[PDB]
């Protein structure tokens, strides 16, 4: 203990036929105060992995440094650091999962909920979750915080089980992710309009999109809504 | 401390083909101490049967209350109360004590004398009606009863087959509960005959 | 839980029930509450199941080391004190243990030590521990004699657990009987309480309150 | 108050109640009679919180005596026990409940049967061949379960009761200063002055 | 919640966001926080939604009965009725209400009734969780006797900032204009005010 | 801490520090033990090079380890006190935990174990 | 230990009226008490009420107001209005300061038109074109926010409503089983569509557990007298 | 305040046959009222013909299984590739669990396999390491729903032979692997109906002298 | 443990200690000896928390026996009581303190005087003509204050002790199952086997 | 406390009020909250006075030892040292620090380190209890590459409003200007800024 302070909200993600997509907004909240508006919560590791982090931002920055140090360390005395002995999404996740569970076991957790998204050496999609308790799980769609309640239902309508993954294109997957981010902006009071989105594809590699915005919003219907029951004017 | 598990006990009710069954254990205890092995939890008012689990003082009080009310009902209406009507009376009566409730889990069972339709219903301590087609469970081994009934039950069982199903549901549920057992009773109810059977079970 | 042990002319009788509960939920009816420390020593399980199992198996290891080093059977006094000194080190940490360490040696004769997780170590003739201990004490106290036969002593231990199994909601399942002699303990079977209750009711005429 | 025991035999009900009254540190009395005669053939013993025990018992006694005079008739033990249960069931949801547990030993002159009723402060009534309140049952019920017979004589009941009291005196930490024993039968209520 | 009422040359305008939260969940993103207690007496509500609705409904009843007997009530009278309910029941209420109205004799008037149930007549008032972030801005930018268009801009800019920083505020900016000409409702959408 | 290996093997397989400790024993006053059928007698030599000695208070050569066991020695007097103290502590420790006094063999095995330990521990002779 | 069920309840406005829908799971803690309860209730013939929270409080409050609405309708010789039910509900709930844990979606038609409100246990009310309540409200609202539009037809609104309920059924553990729907159109009778969808049918068991007769040990038999 | 524990739901079931053993578990992983995964394997082949599941708090469950698998590896290193018998594995798991007696693995562990006579074996553990060989054991969320059914249908409890009326018990005849699997499937189908945390999928690991085989079945997803 | 009494008369110290061992509900033993011989002419009785009482007593016993062997000399009662006080004073600021109260009855062979020391678990030592721990003093000290004389014989001390035990048996709520009485004098320690 | 740091064309300026309170008592009305950790690296302190002084003293030591070995540290390096102390000891510290410095290579830089011990590089930063009231004002009025005089006016106007509304802020407005030309201290008294 004691408490998360400056925090990031939902991280959402899903698998598709040739890879994975992950997204997270650019807000750092300070309670109900929307304090920091340019926080990047997707952190790429190499060209095959993107780690999405929610929760305490100070701990996120600590994890960000651990990953940076992991890349440095892997390159030491390693002629194949950019080839066969490069960091895999599975290596990066297992390392973080170890750290998270160790920290909770000392009663001094990193406060975060983490999603590691990537593509393995053999082209396999990697998508797994880990949090402050060291709890880990995998699913065709994964989301943290509010995303778990609102994004997953929408993303699961696209990929409801393992056999739906090969039938899902990157265009359909990205469309679903972007819509979910809009829904979260409507309904999560600790969300922002600005977000980042990353695609890790086994053919086209890592595509990192910054400064995206929620668009095509429906608000017009608000003009007709008056009072809270009996009021007509 | 928890009023609904001081005395212990269970009730289960099931529907069959042109019949209903309601059953209960016979234990009354003071927490770990067994006090009585003859504490029956099923009562009847005419052809309508009521099982009540929970705090034993309230079980007794509610039985006396519903005897009181169904007796006045009969004098005024000039007919015996039906299971559907009685269910509403139980619900009403429990909800009138919304902020000082009886700590009970009542179960109604019976056959409508005019339509011949089998009827069962359950309640929480505050009057919320559970009107299941298949079965109703109540008491300190309700989880165990849900497990037994869900696997053992099938619809349209004949009276003598329903007896075996409900008996085995009760017995094996009660044997996995410290505060239930010490004997058991099963009522098999048909439109104009009711049979009551006391079961043999382990006495620990 | 109901566990008892008593000294008599023919050694020690150890009798236990078999029920383990988690709240009102009966977790098991087949729990082994007598721990066979070694062929000569027995311990009873009450309080924490793990604490009793673990530390009384550990005790068996310490007893084995003792007799390897000293070339002599460990006394019940020494064996019980190894356990009580151990749990006393852990006092305050939250160990839960109420056990009877039972043995029969040359120098001591039949000996029982009540050992307990707050550090208590009591030598005695009759001990009864568990949620149903008061019921078993009643049958024990009114029927106990030093000059009981092995057969009658075994039945008394069996009947006393049955008394507890009947009345105590958290005792039952089956009865396990042991007879501890100088040459080692002898197991006297598992007895289902359900079957035993009716058998005893008929043969003894007891439990007239219950319809059979 | 502490130990109160009851046993219904062939032709009578026997109530045994401890004599000690302890106010914290000291035993203030060792001859206290924890019972009230409700009617000629009905006796009630009681135990619970100080003050409330006697206040409740005397309140019940006054009510049954009033009924007896109004109707020129003695209520059955069953009827008296039902009246008592209702009062305790009423009391448990009061502003300040009576913290009183009772045993009602009566001889029904109509049915020619002894009857023992056990009622706790919640209004939990049970008719029993033998009963107790508090920890008394924990020590005594295993003995009663073993030896009890429905056709026992009054003398055999007293002997089984002595065995129960002996077990209490052996294994109970508290000194309850012995018991006062009373017998309820067809001839009414009498006290066993040597026990 | 971000609410305000501003007097200007031709009368008074009430402004509000439309976000209602249960913790971090937005239960209603299109709430109408501008409520009518009389023809030209309105109020902005903050605090417990149940409490402020209950109070407003009672006030509307009181002013309807007042009107039947004594004719149109003053804005001061409406504020007094609000205060009476808020003050006398302060122990059981969480309500922060801004009362705004237009008379022909008195013109535009604003009264704020904070948590304690006190009354304060002001040229303009701000309230709700989002108001904290615009005390500086509003104090620097408010002028007396502004035009309708200036007052709309002032409220739009003020509530834009309150919404920007306060997570409990958001959605659309609703406004109600009270003048001799009548009652006009205005609405402004995120794509409009976020780029200010 | 001082960790120097004083007791070590020589090319011929001898530990000279242990063998030189025996030479210190050879210098010590003679001690003798004889066991009868129902007794044991410990005899000890007192060198008469020291007169004007106060025999009341001078350390006696035979020491009680417990009420039932005794220890005599030959060699360095100061060294013997350390072994005697350890033996006495162990005797009470044994009574405390086993609830029985030490056997003579056990007490011997303990003292012999302490002596051995000082032949392959660093920084001790 | 009173019933508080998991639920997904929704309300959707359309062209010529309003539709409400609900799942059919009633929970006791983690245990499913009723696998096919009816969460759609009547207040008046053309005003219906979906309820969540404390089950006893939702039913009790809906019946009490429904009773007073009927008497009010008879007294005024007029068909009852949704705003009357709304006002009576919220003033009742507010008086008890949230101790009556009733959370409702109210929906219906009346001479004034079609209406859709939500009521919260403490006595606050909201207006909307689409609303959701229950433990699966977030799952349902995600669907409503994704697919809702202005000028929905009858058939579109039923599809949207049931899709929102399905999101709750699959993704929320508190909700499950079937989908109930009630459609209230202007100028027509309200049509209650009990078990409109049944996508969670129990599969055939691998074995029959019908016991041989005589399996259960019996101590005593006796004929019970139900007659006078 | 930081709570180091959580509840991931799930239900597991171990049954020992005459010359086989099954360890089954649902594949659903949850927190509160949300589904984390519809397929997250919970029963694991640990080598040496031993299958294991640690149900409850999944982080502690994964840690324990991992440490046991590691213990099997080092047992081979230290003891000349000797096969770890099911009884030895059970005692080893006790020590792993009791090692954290004052900060326990919040799980209910069950292992299954064959004993050294080739007979089916199941061992059941509490969070702090107390264990027992058992014939039949359900663990986790719906254990209270399943065990009474198993008492009745595996051990024939409260069942007597018709005509005798309680005098002769129904004889305890041995069940085949096909018969056990039927009872496992019906246990989980029933548990899925009445318990909200049970569903999605059922994975069964069957152990015989030939090795470890897997079977998967769909469960309702509501 | 419950009642422990001590009285120093002309030529001896007499320690009386209850025989009951109660572990909550049941009296597990009624013949428990709550004392340890520290040296031939020094006896220590004890009462306090379960386990710690015996553990402390035996630990002290081992230490005094060790001193006796090392020096071939018996420590004075004063010296032993000071050693015991320091151990308890050390213990009270430990991680887990010994919850043990003791009486030390010794005969000083140098001064030819009996000596009684009362020490509580805090390390509060007092030399007294008579002493107790717990509630024992509340019932007995008024009798001792009245009857005690410094020139009493051992037999008179035992008679005054009997009066104290009788008052305890009358007014104490707990059944302590009588007392074991031991006498410490110039000839050592002996137990009065009929009391 | 009301503190801020603003980058501008020629470098950076730090601003602060001078009020230090113990409850409602003003323990020091002339506090200097602008502290020097290196020649042209300063910081503004908020939170526990004991904590922020202790941290600042340690940082000043670290940068003095850094300078002896490796030459002048960057503002980023100073912020990193602050963050290391604030993050690693987050459980035992209540410190909100704004770090401002001038390099010749990097020019004016501002880093804010809030309670949790995270770092945020910003064009300008505001902190302290009084900052809440000027989020709206500062966001509307800040421009990049302002002149020295404009930045002084921006800070003066901002902290004036923070002081006006926040009871925990007050006294004089202190400022420190960091440019290539050197280090300049400024002070502004109540009679000056209250009339703005
Ligand atoms: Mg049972
Ligand atoms: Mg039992
Ligand atoms: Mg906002
Ligand atoms: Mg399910």
């Amino acid at each position: 203990t004691q408490q998360p302070i400056v925090t990031g909200t939902s991280v959402i993600s899903m698998k598709y036929d040739n890879g994975v997509i992950i997204a997270a907004d650019n807000l750092g909240s300070y309670g109900s105060l929307l304090r920091f508006n340019g926080v990047e919560r997707l952190i790429p590791v190499g060209d095959n992995t993107v780690v999405g982090i929610s929760g305490d931002i100070s701990d996120m920055q600590h994890i960000e440094r651990l990953l940076k140090d992991l890349v440095t360390e892997n390159a030491y005395d390693n002629p194949l650091a950019d080839a066969e002995e490069a960091l895999e999404p599975s290596y990066i996740f297992e390392y973080l999962a170890t750290v998270m569970y160790q920290r909770r076991s000392k009663m001094n957790p990193l406060w975060n909920a983490i999603i590691v998204a990537g593509v393995q050496s053999n082209g396999d999609q990697f998508l797994r979750y880990v949090n402050l308790l060291g709890v880990t799980y995998s699913s065709p769609t994964l989301a943290t915080g509010f995303g778990a309640h609102m994004a997953n239902p929408l993303l699961r309508k696209v990929v409801d089980r393992e056999s739906d993954i090969p039938k899902t294109t990157v265009q359909v997957a990205e469309e679903a992710i972007v819509n979910a981010m809009r829904v979260l902006y409507y309904r999560d009071a600790r969300s922002s309009r600005n977000f980042s989105l990353a695609i890790i594809d086994k053919n086209t590699g890592l595509t990192f999109k910054k400064n995206l915005q929620v668009e095509n919003m429906k608000w017009d219907f608000a003009k007709d809504i008056k009072g809270y029951g009996t009021q007509k004017i | 401390s928890d009023p609904s598990s001081i005395n212990g006990g269970i009730v289960v009710a099931m529907t069959g083909k042109d019949c209903v069954a309601i059953a209960c254990d016979l234990r009354l205890g003071s927490q770990s101490l067994g006090v009585s092995n003859k504490f029956e939890k099923i009562f009847h008012y005419g052809h309508v049967f009521l099982g009540i689990t929970g705090l034993a003082t309230d079980v007794t009080t509610l039985n006396e209350m519903f005897r009181y009310k169904t007796n006045l009902y009969k004098l005024k209406e000039e007919r015996a109360i039906e299971p559907e009507t009685f269910t509403q009376l139980v619900s009403s009566s429990l909800y009138e004590r919304r902020f000082g409730p009886y700590f009970v889990g009542p179960v109604v069972a019976g056959i409508n004398s005019k339509s011949g339709k089998p009827f069962i219903a359950g309640f929480d301590l505050i009057g919320c009606i559970d009107e299941a087609k298949d079965f109703i469970v109540s008491g300190t081994a309700s989880d165990q009863l849900f497990g037994m009934c869900e696997s053992l039950y099938e619809p349209n069982l004949e009276p003598e087959d329903l007896f075996e199903t409900i008996s085995q549901a009760l017995l094996n549920a009660a044997d996995r509960d410290a505060l239930s057992g010490w004997g058991a009773v099963v009522y098999i109810i048909k439109k104009d005959e009711v049979v009551k059977r006391y079961l043999k079970m382990r006495q620990d | 839980t109901t566990t008892l042990a008593f000294r008599f002319q023919g050694g020690i009788i150890v009798a236990v029930d078999s029920r383990a509960t988690a709240g009102n939920w009966v977790a098991s009816q087949t729990v082994k509450k007598v721990i066979e420390i070694n062929p000569f020593l027995l311990g009873t399980m009450a309080g924490g199941a793990a604490d009793c199992q673990f530390w009384e198996t550990w005790l068996g290891s310490q007893c084995r080391l003792h007799e390897l080093r000293e070339k002599e059977r460990i006394s019940v006094a020494a064996a019980s004190k190894i356990l009580s000194n151990l749990v006393y080190q852990y006092k305050g940490a939250g160990l839960s243990m109420g056990t009877m360490i039972c043995g029969y040696t040359r120098k001591e004769g039949p000996t029982i030590y009540y050992v307990d997780s707050d550090g208590t170590r009591l030598k005695g003739d009759i001990f009864c521990v568990g949620s149903g201990q008061t019921f078993a004490y009643g049958v024990l106290d009114s029927n106990y004699k030093w000059d009981l036969s092995v057969e009658d002593a075994l039945y008394l231990g069996k009947r006393s657990i049955l008394a507890a199994a009947h009345r105590d909601a958290y005792s039952g399942g089956s009865v396990n009987l042991y007879h501890v002699t100088e040459d080692g303990w002898i197991y006297h079977g598992n007895h289902d309480v359900g079957e035993l209750f009716w058998k005893v009711k008929e043969e003894e005429g007891s439990f007239n309150n219950v319809i059979g | 108050m502490d130990i109160i025991l009851g046993i219904r035999v062939q032709d009578s009900v026997i109530l045994a109640s401890s004599k000690a009254v302890t106010r914290g540190i000291s035993v203030l009395k060792d001859s206290d009679d924890k019972t009230r005669q409700l009617s000629p053939h009905t006796l009630m013993s009681f135990a619970g919180e100080a003050g409330d025990t006697v206040q409740f018992a005397e309140y019940i006694q006054a009510n049954i005596q009033l009924y007896s005079i109004r109707e020129d008739y003695e209520l059955s033990p069953q009827a008296v026990s039902s009246f008592v249960r209702q009062e305790l069931a009423k009391s448990i949801r009061s502003r300040r409940p009576y913290q009183v547990n009772v045993l009602i030993g009566g001889y029904d002159k109509k049915k020619n049967k002894p009857e023992l009723y056990q009622i706790d402060y919640l209004g939990t009534k049970v008719e029993l061949p033998y009963g107790a309140h508090g920890y008394s049952g924990f020590y005594t019920f295993s003995l009663l379960d073993h030896h009890y017979r429905p056709d026992m004589t009054t003398e055999e009941g007293l002997d089984l009761l002595k065995l129960c009291v002996q077990e209490l005196e052996k294994r109970m930490p508290m000194d309850f200063k012995g018991v006062i024993v009373k017998i309820v039968d067809k001839d009414g209520i009498r006290q066993v002055d040597d026990f | 919640t971000s609410i305000m009422a501003v007097t200007f040359k031709d009368g008074v305008i009430l402004g509000a966001d439309s976000r209602t939260t249960t913790g971090a969940y937005i239960a209603n993103r299109v709430t109408d926080k501008l409520t009518r207690v009389h023809d030209k007496i309105w109020c902005c509500r903050s605090g417990s939604a149940a409490d402020t609705q209950a109070i407003a409904d009672i006030v509307q009843y009181h002013l309807e009965l007042y009107t039947s007997q004594y004719g149109t009530p003053s804005t001061e009278t409406a504020a007094s009725v609000f205060k009476e309910l808020c003050y006398e029941n302060k122990d059981n209420l969480t309500a922060g209400i801004i009362v705004a109205g237009y008379d022909d004799k008195n013109k535009g008037e604003v009264y704020t009734i904070p948590l304690g149930g006190s009354v304060h007549k002001l040229p303009y008032a701000i309230a709700g969780s989002g108001s904290t972030f615009i005390y500086g801005y509003c104090d620097k930018n408010f002028r007396e006797n502004m035009s309708k268009e200036e007052t709309v801009d002032f409220i739009k800019h003020s509530l834009s900032q309150a919404i920007k920083w306060d997570g409990s505020s958001g959605g659309v900016i609703r406004m109600v204009v009270l003048t001799a000409a009548g009652v006009e409702r205005l609405i402004f959408y995120p794509d409009e005010y976020e780029q200010l | 801490g001082y960790d120097r290996a004083l007791s070590i093997f020589s090319p011929d397989g001898h530990i000279f520090q242990v063998e030189y400790a025996l030479e210190a024993v050879k210098r010590g006053t003679c001690a003798v033990g004889v066991k009868g059928k129902n007794c044991v007698v410990l005899g000890c030599e007192r060198r008469s090079t020291l007169k004007l000695q106060d025999t009341r208070i001078t350390p006696s050569k035979v020491s009680k380890i417990d009420s039932h066991v005794v220890l005599s020695f030959s060699g360095l007097n100061a060294d013997s006190r350390i072994l005697i103290e350890k033996a006495r502590v162990e005797a009470q420790s044994h009574r405390l935990t086993l609830e029985d006094p030490v056997t003579v063999e056990y007490l011997t095995r303990y003292v012999a174990g302490v002596q051995q330990r000082y032949t392959q521990s660093g920084g001790v002779r | 230990k009173a019933t508080s069920t998991g639920a997904t309840i929704v309300g959707v406005k359309f062209n010529n009226g309003v539709v409400i829908a609900a799942d059919t799971r009633s929970t006791q803690g983690p245990i499913v008490a009723d696998k096919n309860c009816a969460k759609l209730h009547r207040i008046s013939p053309k005003i219906w009420c979906a309820g969540a929270g404390t089950a006893a409080d939702t039913e009790a409050v809906t019946q009490l107001i429904g009773s007073n609405i009927e008497l009010h309708s008879l007294y005024t010789s007029r068909e009852p209005r949704v705003v009357s039910a709304l006002q009576m509900l919220k003033q009742h709930l507010f008086k008890y300061q949230g101790h009556i844990g009733a959370y409702l979606i109210v929906a219906g038609v009346d001479p004034t038109g079609s209406h859709l409100f939500s009521i919260h246990a403490h006595g606050s009310t909201d207006v909307g074109y689409y609303l959701s309540l229950g433990s699966g409200s977030l799952a349902a609202m995600a669907v409503l926010e994704s697919h809702w539009k202005q000028d929905l037809t009858k058939e579109e609104a039923i599809k949207l409503a049931s899709d929102a309920i399905q999101a709750g059924i699959w993704n929320d553990l508190g909700s499950g089983s079937n989908v109930d729907v009630c459609v209230m159109e202007i100028g027509k009778d309200a049509e209650y569509l009990r078990n409109y969808l049944t996508p969670n049918v129990r599969e055939e068991k691998q074995k029959s557990y019908k016991f041989p007769r005589g399996t259960t040990a019996v101590l005593k038999e006796s004929i019970v007298n139900i007659c006078d | 305040q930081f709570n180091p524990y959580g509840d991931n739901g799930g239900t597991i079931l171990g049954i020992a046959g005459e010359d086989f053993a099954v360890l089954a578990g649902d594949t659903r992983n949850i927190t509160d009222y949300s589904i984390n995964s519809r397929y997250e394997p919970k029963v694991f082949d640990c080598g040496d013909n031993i299958v294991m599941s640690a149900n409850g708090f999944a982080a502690d469950g994964d840690a324990l299984v991992k440490r046991f698998k590691n213990s099997v590896k080092w047992y081979h290193f230290d003891h000349n590739d000797k096969k770890l018998s099911i009884n030895s594995a059970a005692r080893n798991i006790q020590h792993l669990l009791y090692g954290k007696r004052f900060f326990p693995y919040y799980v209910h562990t069950i292992i299954a396999g064959l004993d050294e006579d080739g007979k089916g074996a199941v061992y059941s553990f509490d969070p702090v390491g107390s264990y027992e060989r058992e014939q039949c054991r359900a663990g986790g969320a719906a254990a209270s729903l399943i065990m009474p059914f198993l008492d009745n249908q595996v051990n024939f409890k409260n069942q007597y032979e018709p005509g005798t009326n309680g005098k002769v018990k129904k004889p305890l005849k041995y069940l085949s692997v096909e018969e056990v699997i039927k009872l496992v499937r019906d246990s989980f189908t029933s548990a899925t109906e009445r318990h909200i945390q049970v569903g999605d999928g059922l994975e069964i690991l069957i152990v015989t002298k030939d090795g470890v085989r897997k079977e998967f079945y769909e469960l309702k997803r509501d």
